[PDB]
């Protein structure tokens, strides 16, 4: 009896941990998102310095 | 009415259950992911901390080389109650995998744009004596 | 008693209502998660394969110089 | 360090040499001395907030970049031009992400492609409200990432597809974009679980057909009494079917009444379900 | 611009140079450019949805590439055939795959490996319908992920592979590995609740054994009453055991009936379930 | 090993050499030396739980760094510096932050200088109680985040900016931006049931006004009496209007104390609550 | 092709040269050599899950390679030495990790450091059952975590550290951590939640204490009975309380029986609640 209009905040407490449970996780993707288009975008660079390292290699050795 | 209520509701109590227990299932692959995804990261960070290093020394080659019905319904909340301490364990673990990953990305971040510098000015040396 | 029978259905309810939506959440969780498990394989290949381009870089100039 | 004194400058480097100037060699790099001054520019004008000039220096930059030899690098700026137009109030935010598209295609990065393919299509439609040609991107960039692998994002696009479809007369060619998607949502035993919705929205989707589409999409949906899930996207639509196929008007009415509880009815199905309570008064009439 | 134009390129220069053409420095230099030919080609392939061409472009160039001593990037090119072979219309899409596997398991890079390994197991059972070569890799990759001390991953391959041999006739090997990914997963009480769906599959999976494996297996099993996530695990199993013990296929098939209200049987389930119904029935009229 | 050797050879070799040190170059080979020098030390530093140590010294490394021309990995040095004096005894924590971004910032760096932009109105507020310069902080870096559209991120940011501002009797703005952050919420249908709780505060939140806004706001809101999360928003609200448009004191002390059951007040809504509570009874006595 | 082919080559390489063969240069491009061939020895051993052989090929090449000197990639190899050795057949797993800190913690790198750290006290535990070995590096972990201002990742460590510190009747010193971790976790409003758990194991941890050490620490314990995530941490523990300072060992052990219903008791509650079980009966006939 009394259990059930108790328990009753017993998930409606739930309902706010995983409210956050969903944000914390979609905040991880935007910084996960912009780290894609930053680090991929990194190694973008290191494709130029893998192709002037490797001229550089075929002139001064 | 009153005992299609006390049923019905008594079903959802019953159903409170998977709905609470499907939960942790798609709680699982989450976190199952979140911590072998933790130990990627951590080969991933080596990563900009391996080209944080190598670029140092490329630079400097660079430059060196530039110059009872109730009674049941009763029960069911306790069930419902049990798996809300699950709810509790999950939301623990994908707490704590989050906030520790999430100082990580600041960290590769970091690196990850400290290196990107040294490659685009080392690019701008390298370039021209290229040939 | 009936007045307690009535009350008790309608914090139930009230309960039961709760609770459905609580398992929506889930549902579309278990769907994000993935979309970003996805977005971080791609991730864990392009590093530790950068590390080998930065590798084979750093080398040939200090093959550059001796 | 002045703006627009960096924007002069950056134009007197930005020009093939000659005279003395070009003296022994060229300058492929003057090109992109001219990119590092706009970009320093675009800086201060994002500091003061003046997005507007920052999204037109982003521009210049950019285009300069091309003049060089440099797509990659370069279509990122088009994306910081993008992203601040988009953030400012000015335009501009639609032709710089075209132009970084076309970058990001023809060099081969679909993957990013898409990923701005879909900003794009998101942007044409809350903000330029058109989406006969929002639809078309969502699409194409569907399509893009449905050959990544990535199936999520795929589905993702097509939802928005059909979604914006239906809501513009296309309902049957809705209904078969959700038969698409929930076909390729099943070999996925973790997708079972979303699976469900799509049925809802093709069987609601009604091209104005005589013959029981809807009845037949409810009955090709496997689904158990005790189950919950399935509880909230057939259970309702037989009820639906059947004020429908049976042309009375309080009963479809009182049960879209009753559905809005145990399930919240979005934006979408309320537009939708309306047009159907039509199609009968108007049946009504009629 | 011309796909078939660059493939025609590529080709005239991708040949171990001859005669004056040679000299004394070989062509580790042309190999290359013959690589970016075919990747610009590959690439057009797939902004043209022509996949075929696409990944049989990656293939050359990827294949070139081994010929120039890049067994890395070259490997990654092999994935990208294989992407595109996979969301493609021919075949190739094992060949490639198979062929970036010798590559990164010679390498040293297992982890990528059993990334791709799993994919491929995954493709030989929702495409070729391989079972048992799809079992073979499933097990092989679990192997290295569990050497990566990624546990998690192990048992992810590991589930696969018991959950297709039972479904092959492999219902011992099966069992057998749900023990051991049962053992394995009480060393993380983040796996506890999920421990349950282990032992219910496992005793649930029988090898026509007469005596108690299951009795045993459930007994193995720590239960009390104010559980309720144990309430969908062995409960059930206890009631099946005698109903088999019992050669009773009315109490079996009915209380089959009942658990899947309270938690909806899968596919997996229904079908083994039906099998130790058929070896009761096959007991009776016995 | 020793710190306190290190340090003095650290200051013996940042010197520009001269006579035959110096010869025809000199500076940065040798600066750089001692700056991996100061960061040895402030290293053992940090295991000998020195902490001040560690940190000047990590200043030193840091100033070293700039005298060689290296901004980037500079500035990150700085923050190494922060994280001492943080979690140390002395100040400067907030120095080195600033001295931080004033690099990352100005090199056109927003991304990261939000990430510790952030950092710093926190611990200037969780520790110097600088709120006046906290707000302008998770302000000025909410707007650098909502420029890289990472909008939960910029969120984040807001709601700590509101949240304070209700605090300092910045009511009305504070209702503001709970109005921004809730119109720029909506159309992604992860943040629905997270947009109530806005709805909650900025209806609390009062400028001391003397009739709607708040009666008008809690209609903007879209509820359904079946609503579940809403029952944790403006159905409290609207009880709360009404003890107050009728000067109760007694009504609404006791509805907050129902609410207290369902949805336990976290120590912000008390603090506000009790200054509502405060405002009938100095409306009552008056 | 084959490994045992690779070790031989390697060996014979992984020489110093002197006299003429060294000539100028000696070079470390020798012992790197070899380095590369041990690496992709071992890799293979992987594949043939030969492990042991792995593991100390590993060990060979990681050796070699701080021959040559380059501490940092050296250490990451020492990493998959310990990879291969801890889910092998030998040992080692120990060594290597060891042989890998003491390389992370002089070079500088803590924040690795202390992730292979926690490896470490986790394998050391679960294996060696050496938990006052294990124990001193939880601990020291979790102080590196700390001063990386991790707090997450410290909690992790730092629950460890008590949780197991009770067990080895380091009671009155696993409370303190338990009081530290505990005031430590309000500051965000992310814990709450969790912050229980925190309180029950303190007032359970009891160094032959007689006086109101718990009956204290649950005071301080701000609850409210319909809150219920309350109810699983101190309404036990009140009357555990009662039950001991009345020297009854039937309250105490009927109390534990009953509380293991709503909430079933970790192996840890286990052995304490049976450890106060016995300070109960051993003080009746006393």
């Amino acid at each position: 009896n009394r259990r059930l209009q108790q328990t009753q905040a017993q998930v409606d407490e739930v309902v706010d941990i995983m409210r956050v449970n969903v944000d914390k996780v979609l905040e991880r993707d935007q910084k996960l998102s912009e780290l894609d288009d930053r680090a991929d975008a990194l190694q973008a660079g290191a494709s130029q310095f893998e192709t002037s390292a490797a001229k550089l290699k075929r002139k001064y050795w | 009415r009153a005992d299609q209520l006390a049923d019905e509701s008594l079903e959802s109590t019953r159903r409170m259950l998977q709905l609470v227990e499907e939960s942790k299932d798609a709680g699982i692959r989450t976190l199952v992911m979140l911590d072998e995804q933790g130990e990627q990261l951590d080969r991933v960070e080596e990563g900009m901390n391996h080209i944080n290093q190598d670029m140092k020394e490329a630079e400097k080659n660079l430059k060196d080389l530039g110059k009872a019905r109730e009674n049941e319904m009763d029960e069911n909340l306790e069930q419902v109650s049990g798996i809300i301490g699950n709810l509790r364990h999950m939301a623990l673990d994908m707490g704590n995998e989050i906030d520790t990953q999430n100082r990580q990305i600041d960290r590769i971040m970091e690196k990850a744009d400290s290196n990107k510098t040294r490659i685009d000015e080392a690019n701008q040396r390298a370039t021209k004596m290229l040939g | 008693a009936l007045s307690e029978i009535e009350t008790r259905h309608s914090e139930i309810i009230k309960l039961e209502n709760s609770i459905r939506e609580l398992h929506d959440m889930f549902m579309d969780m278990a769907m994000l998660v993935e979309s970003q498990g996805e977005m971080i394989d791609r991730i864990e290949y392009n590093v530790e394969h950068a590390v080998d381009y930065v590798e084979r870089a750093v080398s040939d100039t200090k093959k550059a110089v001796k | 360090a002045e703006a627009m004194a960096l924007l002069a400058e950056a134009e007197r480097k930005v020009k093939n040499s000659q005279s003395f100037f070009s003296g022994l060699f060229g300058g492929s790099s003057k090109i992109e001395e001219a990119c590092e001054i706009y970009a320093r520019a675009a800086n201060m004008f994002k500091m003061a907030k003046n997005w507007s000039a920052a999204g037109n220096a982003f521009c210049q930059a950019a285009q300069l970049h091309l003049q060089l030899q440099s797509k990659h690098d370069a279509a990122t700026c088009f994306v910081d031009a993008g992203n601040a137009f988009k953030k400012a109030d000015p335009q501009e935010a639609i032709n710089c992400l075209m132009r970084a598209i076309e970058i990001y295609t023809d060099m081969g990065r679909f993957t990013i492609a898409a990923k701005h393919h879909i900003s794009i299509a998101e942007i044409y439609e809350t903000e330029l409200v058109d989406v006969e040609k929002a639809i078309a991107h969502y699409e194409q960039s569907a399509d893009y990432y449905k050959g990544e692998e990535s199936n999520s994002s795929a589905n993702k696009c097509l939802l928005k597809v059909a979604g914006y479809a239906a809501q513009l007369e296309q309902y049957q060619k809705a209904i078969d974009i959700y038969e698409q998607v929930g076909t390729s949502a099943m070999d996925s035993p973790l997708l079972k679980y979303s699976a469900k919705d799509y049925f809802f929205k093709a069987a609601l989707c009604h091209f104005c057909i005589d013959m029981l589409n809807a009845k037949l999409a409810v009955q090709k949906y496997e689904e158990l009494f005790p189950a919950f899930s399935d509880s909230r996207e057939c259970k309702l639509m037989k009820k639906l079917l059947e004020a429908h196929e049976e042309q009375n008007v309080d009963s479809y009415t009182e049960s879209v009444k009753e559905y809005d509880s145990i399930s919240r009815l979005d934006q979408w199905l309320t537009t939708m379900l309306l047009r159907i309570k039509k199609t009968i008064q108007g049946d009504e009439e009629d």
